[PDB]
């Protein structure tokens, strides 16, 4: 429900916390995938200084 | 307090030990274990535990 | 229907607490009202005896049980005829009108398939395959092919049949082979390794369990934590220490199974102790793995003692490879065992030709036996001569 | 296939290992 149905830039904010979920889980498959979707959307949507640098 | 720092702490613990383990392996083997712990500088049980793990 | 067989399995053998059977009895009492368990409900006392098997009000009248909810009553007798009339007789006349009016073809095949699921709710395996047999000729795509396998897959978990199930799954895959997604393929793979646990095929059961994904959930056929236990636990007994490092202890999936469900305590407590070479606390982890995991699970009760004893053989084998010898006080004392109990563990391991080592008494020195220059050119090479000698002259001596 | 399937052991079940937890504290 978060893909272009509510808030477009809110994705990376969700993918950033999702990357920390699989990091403590020691799962490198979904952690690199959740960050890839956030880094790919960095050209589409936009994030503040604290989010981009994170 | 950091889990990522402690995770790399044991990485260097085995890295600096491997550099010390390569010091006793360079000369000829079949020596006394009591003299091995004196060269490395740790306890006999600690050296036998980490060396057998590798 | 596996949720009933999984919980009611605790009614067989419980050596710890009776409340394990009482808590599992709530699932049996709740699901029996929605779907009739009568074939399995009566099979409870007809499977294992001298625990709960002596309590029946229908076939043989006696009471011995730790759970009194397995006895028949007037409610289940009336609901037995109500489910047969409502779920079958009412829906059988509607399909009968479709056969007389000649409406569609595949739609009539799906009618017997949908109706066949109601026979699994009332617990009739004879008419379940009969309804699918009429729709088997009209089956083309995987929509009607997998549904036939679903009923066959219920024969294994619900009716506890390891024979006639795996034989039919190989015939359906040979007819139309596509596979769909991983879950449709795991039904031809993960379940195949489950049937091999009964006949004790060792690695042949865990071949397809390791490559199977942890996201497979069939609900009625199997649950999420069910496949999570069979894939993670069995893979530990099969894969050696070389494969335990890059698969078991480090996985994108298995690590998420024990993290979500903390009742496993298998791929974590056991693998870390083997990796850290600390066997002092490694022994009590086997009790929590045997009592709280291996026993309550259904297909993990086939081996019983073949689980821990194989680990008790391999736990010392890793220590023998890292040292040319061994001390008695560090083994029969520091590890928590005793002198007489350690001698009984390793006493039967050596003569079985599984491993080789040397044990001493006066000196108390455990020495590791090594092949040195023997390896496979000593025995296997000599054994290879007679191994191919008999099979070569077997068909040659008979001529034509 | 030798000394494996049906003969089994008939020990190493419960009472033998259950005592081993007490030996750790006796040293």
């Amino acid at each position: 429900e978060f893909k272009k149905l509510d808030d477009k830039p809110s994705l990376v904010d969700v993918h950033l916390l999702e990357s920390k979920v699989y990091h403590k889980l020691r799962n490198l498959a979904k952690s690199k995938a959740s960050l890839t979707a956030a880094r790919t959307a960095a050209n589409s949507i936009y994030c503040p200084t604290q989010t981009v640098a994170e | 307090g950091d889990e990522l720092t402690r995770s790399h702490f044991n990485a260097l613990y085995d890295t600096l030990l491997e550099s010390n383990l390569c010091k006793i392996i360079e000369p000829f083997e079949c020596v006394e274990i009591s003299h091995i712990s004196k060269i490395i500088g740790l306890d006999t049980q600690q050296v036998e535990g980490k060396l057998s793990q590798m | 229907n596996y949720e009933v067989s999984e919980k009611a399995f605790l009614l067989t053998q419980s050596k710890v607490s009776i409340e394990q059977r009482k808590e599992a009895a709530e699932f049996v009492l709740a699901k029996i009202k929605e779907e009739e368990m009568a074939p399995y409900y009566k099979y409870l006392c007809e499977e294992y005896l001298v625990n709960n098997g002596q309590s029946d009000l229908e076939h043989d009248e006696k009471s011995d049980s730790l759970n009194e909810w397995i006895k028949f009553d007037q409610e289940l007798y009336n609901e037995l005829c109500k489910k047969n009339e409502s779920k079958i007789k009412e829906l059988n006349e509607k399909i009968q009108k479709l056969e007389e009016d000649d409406e569609g073809e595949l739609e009539q095949a799906q009618a017997w398939i949908n109706l066949g699921e109601y026979y699994a709710q009332i617990g009739d395996k004879d008419n379940a395959e009969k309804t699918l047999g009429k729709s088997l000729s009209k089956a083309i795509s995987t929509g009607a092919k997998i549904d036939v396998m679903l009923t066959i897959a219920r024969l294994g978990f619900f009716y506890n049949d390891q024979l006639y199930v795996k034989e039919k799954l190989e015939a359906v895959n040979s007819m139309i082979e596509k596979g769909g997604d991983w879950e449709r393929r795991n039904r031809y793979k993960t379940y195949y390794g489950i049937h091999c646990l009964a006949v004790r095929n060792f690695k042949e059961a865990a071949k397809l369990l390791v490559d199977s994904l942890a996201t497979f959930t069939s609900i009625e056929l199997t649950s999420y934590e069910s496949i999570a236990t069979y894939a993670s636990v069995t893979g530990l007994f099969t894969l050696e220490r070389t494969d335990l490092k890059s698969k078991v202890i480090d996985s994108p999936e298995l690590l998420s199974l024990i993290s979500t469900t903390a009742a496993l305590q298998s791929i974590s407590s056991l693998t870390i102790s083997l990796y850290a070479s600390d066997y002092a606390s490694y022994f009590p982890y086997l009790l929590e793995t045997y009592a709280n995991v291996l026993i309550p699970c259904k297909y993990l009760n086939r081996h019983a003692d073949f689980f821990v004893r194989e680990m008790r053989r391999k736990v010392y084998a890793q220590l023998l490879e890292s040292y040319k010898t061994l001390s008695l006080k560090s083994m029969a004392s520091a590890f928590g065992v005793s002198v007489a109990f350690l001698d009984n563990d390793l006493g039967k391991f050596i003569p079985n030709k599984q491993l080789n080592c040397v044990i001493d008494r006066v000196n108390g020195i455990v020495e590791t036996n090594r092949p040195d220059n023997k390896n496979a050119q000593y025995h296997l090479l000599v054994k290879q001569g007679d191994g191919l000698l008999t099979k070569l002259q077997k068909y040659g001596a008979a001529v034509r | 296939e030798n000394w494996d399937d049906v003969e089994v052991d008939d020990d190493f079940t419960n009472e033998l290992k259950a005592e081993l937890d007490r030996y750790k504290r006796e040293n």
